[PDB]
């Protein structure tokens, strides 16, 4: 493929690149169990002016 | 980025020109010690007196 070639003399040829693919996922967030109180500002009476 | 990976491939094979690029400096390193440093067909050894 690199090569462009479908034969290939004796030698050494740079190909491509690896690396290890991640295993899994972790997520760490900040564990705070309050409900935000957007609904408090959205649910109310007359807004301010 | 697995996004960045799929816009590299588009703008094109620039990096195939750069691997061919340095690999010809890096082959070129080793030849220029071996044409320096090895103009001796045979190691010769000290005598031991």
């Amino acid at each position: 493929c690199t090569l462009k070639s479908f034969t290939v003399e004796k030698g050494i040829y740079q190909t491509s690149n690896f690396r290890v693919q991640p295993t899994e996922s972790i997520v760490r967030f900040p564990n705070i169990t309050n409900l935000c109180p957007f609904d408090e500002v959205f649910n109310a009476t007359r807004f301010a002016s | 980025s697995t996004e960045c990976s799929n816009l590299l491939l588009q703008y094109g094979s620039f990096c195939t020109q750069l691997k061919r690029a340095l690999t010809g400096i890096a082959v070129e390193q080793d030849k220029n010690t071996q044409e320096v440093f090895a103009q001796v067909k045979q190691i010769y050894k000290t005598p031991p007196i």
